[PDB]
């Protein structure tokens, strides 16, 4: 389901959730658009 | 059986020594007139506590 | 050869090394000042003409230590002001 | 200290290193005047 | 008679003031699963929303600051509160926690801006084509209300949050006092006493935007 | 009393070790100490240990003493 | 692989004192024990004063009704505000 | 004014320190995006 | 049918028998510390309705912390002397 | 099923600090470092302060006069002493 | 200005005075091997010389008490001479540690006196056969001045300890100010502060025979 | 009369005791006869 | 606590039990004592 | 020899030198005749 899984679950899920550590190595590691 | 000096230290020493005596004679002068005026401030002060006690015992 | 060495055998590069290869628990204090002390007394004690030096040491060494205790209390009478 | 440093300098080392660089020097600086500012009291109340 | 509530606490002769400083840091726990419970889906929502709104202006290089400015406002947003309840202490009213908090970030900003920027930072100090009839009695102005920046930056906070503890206490006294002579006073400045809280409640809160805007609007400026 | 016995054995290392340096080593030491700044900016002295660092620290103390000896004679 | 929550977890008397107390009281005195217990710890703290009074008790008293306030007023609306969040986040992902 | 005996200034500054740029910045680190 | 029980399981004549069988090194003080927090955290707050009470304790508590520090400073002002 | 001992250990120098010292001082400066070393460290001391003088100066130096006196004039008797014993209990025994 | 030396020390704010009362538990090693060095075989004669010539008198079952009576002897003889250093603290004169060590002594010794041998511990307090003349004038004398036993068991240790050290400061801060004058006077006040020590040396070990004598007859008596 | 400031009184009994009836009576305890 | 147990009650057992029953009363009569006196001067300052 | 040896190595070599526990359960294990 959902609340059994975590934000690691969701990069094994949706790689596109992925909060990318290359180009936005900072928090909350996006801009704020 | 002495151990020769290393020269560098032959020469680390003297230097020192020489700008201690230097430092030492500059601190001296500089110091002496503000202890001076201070102490003998400090003495007008302490005229005025005895006069102060004489008409305030 | 070794990883864990006396602490003058290490050098100053690996010093963090020795710093973290040691181990620190309060067993390990017990562990320290008796091999001090004991490195002491059958060096300078538990031999069969132990001397003045054998014992003078450790009264020496307690003076200091009461001296340094007393460091504040004789900050109020050196007898010059600028030292 | 192994989880220790396994918890605080992971994460936190892009930070100290890149960016952080600027405060710590202010740091130093506030030291500084703390030292002088207990020096100065220090001094006039050993005085009186 | 009444300092005491600033005066420095140890139950007995130990370390222990470090502690009323760290509590806090576990009133905003930390999740692992993807959901979670209440408390903690608020202040996440909560800080979303607030970055969103005040890390617009600045620009890429600038955004690098989001966490510190962020745990700035939520630490002293936290400690100021706290310091409401009857007897608990507020460990930014001593002074000296307000000055280290203050300079080394307006200092770093300062040099942000004189590392980077050299010509323009240096040019900050004369506003554009002023008359050129009194540029020293401008340049002068500028440079020395810079250094006027964290003195005042960290004072403020100091004596504005130190005030309403010293004025509720009195209230509450003088409301004791009354008491002893009548009934009616006492409610007076028992709601009035509500007022103030409620006010406190706020202030405690509006200081810390007001802190950690100025820096960030600094750090606008020097980037 | 005996102090003529020691104070001679000391002459003896005094006028060898408490003699001040020629203005013909000058040259050996300014390059020792040339060599040891060397050994500084890279980062190569890192490898030494423990008990040669100690020893020149204590030296390098002693050597300082003698300031505040100028200060005495001041 | 994560496990689970309840839906609300031990129940509470007064908003601050848990229950298990009372039942873990019950084969004694049953129910009117606690409550008695607690009036007569407070009547003695007040009358050896171990608990002086002063302004910051009023203080206390101001800030508590504050809250309590606070509380019964926007508490399921709070509630409700979050699960909607929670809800909210599954369906914008779902 | 007992915020100028100065003698505590030390300890309170340094915890500040420890607080605002260690555990804040490990907690918040960890809060998540929409 | 074991050693270490619940110290409500223990008995008093045993009772030693439990100071004696658990340990005390700090790492088991850390190791406790958790083991209460934990027990807080997840019996009344991570739970999918948590509420005041969830929070409201650790508040009145820290209150009584805070009380206590400040006794001494308060025997000076008790309205009526022979308590 | 025990280990013997020395017939004396560490030697030393003034009777208070050891010599080792001295020899791992001896490549530098060989003879002459440690005691000027000493004589500099004491000096300073003295010159900042770091150890003012009063009443409890001559208190220590009188006891430690007391003390070098008694040893200097009863050391080996002791030392004999003590060794008679040991001989005689061997004896005695023996 | 003086009394310093009496004032309990703690480098900071910990506990640190039951450091300076166990240290001379370890100028007195124990021996594992059966010969040893020189600093146990001494100490080891030493004391089989003095129990041999103090417990003599004690029946048998008063001869129980040898460990303590001779580990108090040595504890205080340790104690009264090491406090005699420069700077050193002497945990005697702080009277409290004296009542402390005084009291159960004397009440067990006078409670075995009255749990075993109640008619005659009881006849203790009349003399054999005096006049009958003045029995009370006697039975209140004798039990005034057996309640007098610990109290002065202990000042008398105490204040005789006290005097020596407050009189050495005291020579040698007037030695320091006639030397401000002179130079005579000096070694003569030099020469007097020699004799002083070694009479402090010796009343340091005087006091500890007295004291575990005292005891040990009052175990005599009431055994 | 610093000996008066009771403060401390506590502690250096508990000491005085803790020395007096437990490391002697192990040291002593050990020491031989002829 | 085991080597401080074996190290300290296996050789002073028979003391603490068998004789020294009559020092423990009486060190807490100086408890008593210690207890009133504190109290006192505690109650003396108080006051002042 | 000796010198090796302990007070437990003369319970060893001669058991009449044993200080008895029994007769002299107490400190110094026997009167001071
Ligand atoms: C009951 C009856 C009571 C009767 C009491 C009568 C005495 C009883 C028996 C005790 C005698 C002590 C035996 C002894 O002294 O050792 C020699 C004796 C001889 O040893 P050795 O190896 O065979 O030969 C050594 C040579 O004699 C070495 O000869 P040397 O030519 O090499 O001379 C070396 C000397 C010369 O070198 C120098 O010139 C150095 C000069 C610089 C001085 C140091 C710096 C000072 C700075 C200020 C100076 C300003 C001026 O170095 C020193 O100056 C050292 C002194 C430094 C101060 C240290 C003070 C420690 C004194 C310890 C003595 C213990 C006395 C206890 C008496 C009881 C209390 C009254 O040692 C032993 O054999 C066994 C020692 C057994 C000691 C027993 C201790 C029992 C436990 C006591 C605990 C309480 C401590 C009390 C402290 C106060
Ligand atoms: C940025 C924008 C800023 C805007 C600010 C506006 C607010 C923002 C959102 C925060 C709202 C807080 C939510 C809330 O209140 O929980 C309800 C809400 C409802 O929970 P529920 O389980 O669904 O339903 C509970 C029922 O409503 C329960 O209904 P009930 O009928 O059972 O009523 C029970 C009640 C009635 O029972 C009684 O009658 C007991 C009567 C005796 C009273 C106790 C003894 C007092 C002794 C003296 C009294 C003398 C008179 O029991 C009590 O009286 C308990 C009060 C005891 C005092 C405890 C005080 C803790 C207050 C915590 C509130 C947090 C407010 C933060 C606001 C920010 C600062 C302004 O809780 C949640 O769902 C999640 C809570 C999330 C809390 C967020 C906290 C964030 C971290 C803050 C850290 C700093 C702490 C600040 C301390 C100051």
């Amino acid at each position: 389901p959902f609340d059994q899984m975590t934000i690691e679950d969701l990069n094994e899920v949706f790689p596109e959730t992925k909060l990318d550590k290359k180009k936005y190595p900072y928090w909350p590691h996006r801009p704020i658009e | 059986p002495p151990v020769q000096v290393s020269p560098l230290i032959k020469l680390g020493r003297y230097s020192a020594l020489f700008l201690g005596v230097a430092y030492g004679a500059k601190r001296y002068n500089y110091l002496k007139p503000r202890a001076e005026e201070e102490r003998r401030i400090a003495a007008e002060e302490k005229k005025k506590q005895d006069e102060l006690k004489r008409i305030e015992r | 050869p070794l990883k864990d060495r006396r602490l003058l055998e290490v050098k100053l590069g690996e010093l963090p090394s020795w710093i973290l290869m040691r181990d620190f628990t309060p067993s390990g204090i017990a562990g320290a000042f008796q091999r001090g002390y004991y490195r002491y007394y059958n060096k300078y004690v538990n031999v069969k003409k132990g001397s003045v030096a054998g014992l003078s040491m450790v009264l020496a060494a307690y003076v200091v230590f009461n001296y340094c205790r007393s460091y504040k209390e004789l900050k109020h009478e050196r007898l010059r002001k600028y030292h | 200290l192994q989880s220790l440093i396994k918890n605080v300098w992971i994460p936190l080392k892009p930070y100290y290193t890149q960016v952080y660089q600027e405060i710590w020097v202010g740091m130093g600086l506030m030291g500084f005047i703390v030292y002088k500012i207990r020096s100065a009291d220090k001094r006039s109340k050993a005085l009186k | 008679n009444l300092f005491a509530s600033f005066i420095a606490p140890t139950m007995m002769g130990l370390p222990i003031v470090t502690l009323i400083i760290m509590f806090p840091s576990l009133l905003f726990p930390t999740p692992k699963r993807l959901i979670n419970n209440r408390t903690i889906s608020i202040q996440q929502w909560l800080i979303q929303l607030t970055s969103k709104q005040m890390m617009a202006i600045h620009n890429q290089k600038g955004q690098t600051w989001s966490l510190m400015l962020m745990s700035l406002i939520m630490f002293i947003g936290s400690t100021n509160i706290l310091g409401l309840l009857p007897h608990s202490f507020t460990p930014t009213t001593q002074l000296s926690m307000n000055l280290g908090m203050a300079i080394p970030l307006w200092s770093a900003t300062v040099f942000t801006g004189f590392r980077y920027k050299t010509k323009t930072s240096l040019a900050h100090f004369l506003p554009q084509g002023t008359p050129a009839l009194l540029i020293p009695m401008l340049v002068i102005i500028e440079t020395i209300s810079l250094f006027i920046q964290p003195v005042a930056l960290a004072v403020r906070l100091t004596a504005n949050i130190t005030a309403g503890h010293l004025l509720i206490h009195l209230i509450g006294g003088a409301t004791l006092a009354l008491l002893n002579i009548n009934t009616m006073t006492a409610f007076i400045t028992f709601t009035i006493l509500i007022l103030l809280t409620i006010l406190e409640f706020a202030v405690a809160l509006i200081q810390a935007y007001v802190f950690t805007l100025l820096v960030s609007l600094y750090l606008h400026d020097n980037t | 009393t005996y102090s003529k016995p020691r104070l001679a054995t000391f002459w003896h290392y005094a006028k060898v070790e408490l003699v001040p340096p020629t203005p013909a080593e000058i040259p050996t030491a300014i390059q020792s100490l040339k060599k040891i700044v060397n050994s500084a900016q890279t980062g190569s002295f890192k490898q030494l240990t423990v008990k040669e660092a100690l020893l020149n620290g204590l030296v390098a103390t002693e050597v300082l003493m003698w300031f505040y000896v100028g200060e005495i004679i001041a | 692989p994560v496990p689970p929550l309840p839906e609300h977890g031990g129940k509470v008397r007064l908003g601050l004192i848990p229950e298990e107390f009372f039942q873990f009281l019950y084969p004694k005195t049953g129910v009117t024990g606690p409550y008695v217990l607690g009036t007569g710890l407070i009547l003695y703290l007040l009358s050896k004063e171990i608990y002086v009074i002063t302004a910051e008790t009023f203080s206390a008293i101001s800030t508590i009704g504050v809250l309590v306030y606070i509380v019964k007023k926007y508490g399921a609306s709070i509630g409700a505000f979050a699960d909607k969040l929670n809800e909210q986040k599954i369906a914008q992902l779902e | 004014m007992p915020q100028l005996d100065t003698s505590t200034w030390f300890i309170t500054i340094t915890s500040m320190i420890m607080t605002l740029f260690i555990l804040f910045q490990l907690k918040i680190s960890n809060y998540s995006y929409p």
